[PDB]
């Protein structure tokens, strides 16, 4: 009688205290609405540029539209940012200065913003313990690793695509080799990725045309800046490709590519580790046996092993079964992997 | 319960807040009614040293540059360098941002809602088309099971084979089953007179696929521009093409709308087209035999008044090394001269008459 | 493919049991062409991880009972890149080289305690020239041989090699990323300095010592002991300012170890650097870093 009323009143108090969270959470956003409505009251600002300063207090501004004006100094700001050569902002009333406007390339934001999150990718590369060559034996992952450390820190996102040395006009790409590598020599930290270099890696065996001679001339600038009269002790380049046969044996000198990393799945612990990191979100039956999948797989591609395992998960979803036994893994990874061996020419 | 009696005052304050938000929330309609012009927005992060640094660069349509910080409501897809933003008369604030992509010559390339033909128009290809029918039905309805199993559908499917096989009308026939928006694109459309057009066409395709609703983008004649030359125009198509491959390799959020491709020949096979997001689904579509051609010609000719005395042996013998769209042209031609033959019923000589007529 | 050299390996280890060094001279042409061939990158790795164990196993059998070591040191001392001179395509492996040098220093480590005083000076004088002739290494064994020789030079009484170990240490500490081995090998900088006592060398080496290291990525346990062993010799060379920035960072030492013995050293030197602190600015603010600690008032010098 008395002992039950404390628990019952605890239940009424429970259902009474469980209704505040449905309102007090959205009231912060509702008040944030009026906070923004009070934040949109700072309006009517214009821009300008400073060329010549006569008086330390009042100088000449240059507007983007073309007409020039002169403004004063606001009591809040100081003479630090007031020096000429810094783009600033102005107001329509009294031509006061609220703050400055830092310059940037319309494109510099694109070249300095593309970023890729994910910090576990550095430890999701599997059992893998002045230039690096990522060649193309029967095993993939050249992009998941470079994008794994590049997604970890990379200190930048200086990606160099092999399609940026096209130079449709006269082949003066030396301005871009010295321009971008001059940016690499300017910025103290720099990491360079060179993916799919086989397209620009012509062996120039026979007499090349004008299209090949300019690309091989950019390769001559690469020679002149790797083993020429310029060291590359601090900058690092990652030459990724697809076929390790046409990789410019003139460029295959060990003076540039110190080590060679054959991206494959040789070790049973590396294939088992990559199989376990790719087999994370998949659900299976209690019968688990990875040694048959790892043992039967010999010299395959990592991401394509993910595509074959998920292809076996779809072969198992054809029968719309929630649980997925490893029989379709052995027979579907077996048969589909044999089809990859057929299409591995 | 004496300590829990103060909750009533809190609920009265909250319902009073809901009663008082109607006015300041009501002026949203009269202040944010209509942005009268369109102004381009360029994102540029500033630093104030709360007193936090946040600003943006504005450009009006009349070529006038002004100054304003990043303001408005809660932004999720905003803060991108886009156009068609909300702005009042003279205060120049940002109220309603909406992406423009406007250059309608590329935006309105092929505005198709849905086609008429379906997958039940062919015969003898279920063993090789069933994988594609699954690969378009299960990624559209079974998104829930993709989290229990951890499955991400591939975005590049290579529908390759000899020409004239009707792969375009067949992929469109499956696009009727996709129920999504169908958007064609031709290979020779990337080669333009001006420079950098292919970047606008590719970023436009991923602008409508990325921005718009879940759709279907089927391209064809990709082999006509997929040449791996070692100036050259196909190397410019290597700039645009390798740019697209960079947008299918460097973009992990590419889990959105797929990109279906079809090549009429595999002579110049680009080796860089092998990836989970790239053209990994390589299902070979050979030339249909006389049996399969009699099947697709029978189902494509099931509407005309065909004579029941068809043993398919004469047409099976005459159809040697033919294709799907060729027998479709024989069916259409038979439906063309069968009208002027007087007999409303399709005869048996019209098959070889059309075969020797158009071929 | 290594399938040809594997049979020669596992068969050679069985057939090579009692034969003298002449059969090794017969093996020289058998392994010269075997090292010249095998262009495969990942396949011949086993052939180089077996054949080297066959020739070094024959070196173990030859060095087991009787050893003159003259012809032994002449074979490797005269034949280093004989197989690397005909092959114009350097496979840039750098995978079995670390196992090569590490296995050589492992066998020399099993033969380095007490075998015969004569060949050790020529073998070590050979490998320290191999340090200079290498120019490409992880900088682990190159420091290992010269510090395990320098330890013998400590009791040998010849301190002339200080310029050698401390001159080669700069080369052995730049060009690679060493976190643990750099601190374990950095004590040699101030190890022989008690015998050398060169002021300009102390000026070159806490300068080269404290370049980039504050707390992290370097654990031993005995870190504070080496901290006391770092700037105390700069107090020997300096007069008073050397400990102003030294005795201000030992406040975490009582937190790491027992606080019983910290009263005699840490809480004694907690006042000397603020007494010897400059009178301009550091005296004004540095007196507040020690004020407030409950252990400060317990010292009888608190009134001072």
């Amino acid at each position: 009688d008395y002992r039950k009323k404390l628990l019952e009143h605890k239940e009424i108090d429970g259902r009474l205290k469980e209704l505040r969270e449905q309102l007090k959470e959205l009231t912060k956003q509702y008040e944030k609405s009026e906070n923004d409505l009070k934040a949109l009251q700072s309006v009517g600002q214009i821009v300008g540029e400073v060329l010549k300063q006569l008086t330390e207090e009042k100088f000449i501004v240059k507007a983007t539209n073309g007409p020039r004006y002169v403004v004063g100094c606001r009591r809040q700001l100081d003479k630090s940012k007031l020096k000429p050569g810094t783009r600033v902002a102005l107001d329509m009333t009294t031509l006061t200065i609220m703050r400055y406007l830092p310059r940037e390339v319309d494109p510099l934001v694109y070249n300095m913003s593309h970023e890729d999150p994910g910090n576990v990718s550095y430890s999701e590369i599997g059992g893998l313990s002045k230039g690096c060559l990522l060649y193309g034996p029967p095993g993939t992952g050249k992009t998941l690793l470079a994008r794994a450390v590049a997604s970890q820190l990379d200190c930048n996102f200086l990606k160099v695509v092999s399609s940026s040395i096209v130079d449709k006009y006269i082949g003066e790409s030396a301005r871009l080799i010295r321009e971008m590598f001059n940016y690499a020599r300017d910025h103290q930290p720099c990491i360079i990725f060179m993916d799919e270099i086989d397209a620009i890696g012509g062996r120039r065996f026979s007499e090349g045309t004008s299209a090949d001679r300019e690309i091989q001339r950019t390769l001559m600038e690469l020679l002149n800046q790797m083993d020429g009269f310029d060291t590359l002790h601090r900058v690092k380049m990652i030459m990724a490709t697809n076929r390790p046969d046409t990789l410019d044996p003139a460029l295959l000198r060990p003076g540039r590519l110190d080590r060679k990393i054959h991206i494959d799945l040789p070790n049973e612990q590396a294939r088992l580790d990559i199989l376990k990191i790719h087999a994370g979100p998949i659900t299976k039956h209690g019968e688990i046996d990875y040694e048959a999948i790892v043992k039967l797989s010999d010299g395959f591609n990592g991401a394509d092993l993910r595509n074959v395992c998920t292809e076996a998960g779809m072969f198992a979803i054809r029968a719309d079964h929630d649980f997925v036994v490893q029989e379709d893994f052995m027979k579907a990874v077996r048969k589909v992997a044999d089809s990859k061996k057929l299409e591995s020419k | 319960k004496i300590m829990k009696s103060e909750v009533l005052r809190v609920t009265h304050e909250l319902q009073a807040m809901k009663d008082k938000i109607k006015e300041n929330s009501e002026k949203i309609k009269v202040n944010k009614t209509l942005p009268y012009l369109v102004s381009n927005v360029i994102e540029l992060l500033d630093v104030d040293p709360q007193r936090k640094g946040k600003c943006a660069v504005i450009k009006t349509s009349t070529r006038q540059t002004y100054f304003l910080p990043v303001i408005g409501l809660v932004d999720a897809e905003k803060l991108k360098p886009g156009d068609l933003v909300g702005v009042n008369k003279d205060s120049y604030l940002i109220l309603e941002t909406l992406p423009t992509e406007y250059d309608s010559r590329v935006k309105a390339m092929e505005v198709d809602e849905r086609p008429t033909e379906q997958y039940s128009d062919i015969g003898g290809l279920d063993k090789q088309i069933q994988e594609l029918v699954e690969a378009i039905v299960l990624p559209m309805n079974h998104k829930e099971k993709f989290e229990n199993l951890g499955i991400q559908p591939p975005k590049g499917v290579l529908m390759y084979g000899p020409p004239g096989t009707g792969k375009t009308l067949l992929a469109r026939a499956c696009a009727a089953q996709t129920k999504a928006t169908f958007l064609k694109l031709a290979g020779p459309q990337l080669v333009q007179m001006f420079i950098g057009d292919g970047a606008k066409l590719v970023r436009d395709a991923f602008a409508l696929a990325k921005e718009k609703a879940p759709s279907i983008i089927f391209i064809d004649e990709l082999d006509a521009i997929g040449t791996k030359r070692f100036k050259a125009g196909d190397r410019e198509v290597q700039r645009t093409m390798l740019e697209l491959l960079n947008q299918l390799d460097g973009f992990q959020p590419n889990t959105q709308v797929k990109v279906i491709a079809a090549t009429n020949r595999v002579d110049i096979l680009d080796p860089a087209l092998l990836r989970s997001g790239r053209l990994d689904r390589k299902i070979e579509f050979p030339m249909p035999n006389e049996e399969a051609r009699a099947r697709i010609m029978q189902i494509h000719s099931r509407k005309m008044n065909v004579s029941p005395d068809v043993n398919y042996e004469e047409l099976a013998r005459c159809t040697d090394d033919f294709n799907g769209a060729q027998c479709k042209a024989v069916c259409v031609e038979a439906g063309m001269i069968a009208l002027r033959r007087g007999a409303t019923e399709l005869t048996h000589e019209d098959y070889m008459e059309g075969i020797l007529e158009v071929q | 493919m290594a399938d040809g050299g594997s049979e020669r390996a596992d068969g050679r280890i069985v057939k090579m049991e009692v034969d003298y060094s002449a059969t090794v001279d017969q093996r020289l042409p058998e392994c010269a062409k075997l090292a010249k061939e095998g262009r495969l990158q990942e396949v011949i790795e086993t052939l180089l991880s077996l054949e080297k164990q066959t020739r070094t196993a024959s070196d173990m059998v030859s060095t087991s009972r009787i050893l003159v070591a003259v012809v032994k040191m002449c074979y490797e001392a005269k034949e280093w890149d004989l197989l690397n001179e005909n092959i114009m395509l350097l496979s840039k492996r750098r995978s079995q080289l670390k196992q090569a040098v590490a296995k050589m220093v492992q066998q020399c480590c099993t033969y380095v305690e007490e075998i015969t005083d004569l060949p050790i000076k020529l073998r070590l004088i050979d490998t320290l020239r191999m340090v200079t002739e290498g120019k490409i290494y992880v900088e682990i064994e190159r420091a290992r041989l010269t510090k395990t020789l320098a330890t013998i030079k400590e009791q040998n009484g010849d301190v002339k090699e200080a310029a050698s170990i401390l001159q080669e240490l700069q080369v052995e500490t730049y060009g690679s990323m060493e976190k643990k081995e750099r601190v374990e090998f950095i004590l040699e900088q101030m190890r022989l300095c008690l015998a050398v006592k060169d002021y300009i060398r102390t000026q070159i080496i806490s300068k080269k010592i404290n370049t980039k290291f504050f707390q992290e990525e370097n654990t031993e346990k005995l870190k504070l002991k080496y901290y006391n062993l770092m700037i105390q010799l700069d107090q020997h060379e300096g007069s008073y300012l050397s400990i102003c920035k030294h005795y201000r960072a030992i406040y975490d030492t009582p937190c790491i170890q027992a606080e019983s013995e910290k009263w005699q050293q840490a809480l004694k030197s907690v006042v000397l650097y603020v007494i010897l602190a400059p009178f301009d600015n550091e005296q004004s603010d540095l007196v507040h870093r020690i004020s407030g600690d409950k252990k400060l008032e317990e010292i009888p010098k608190y009134k001072d």
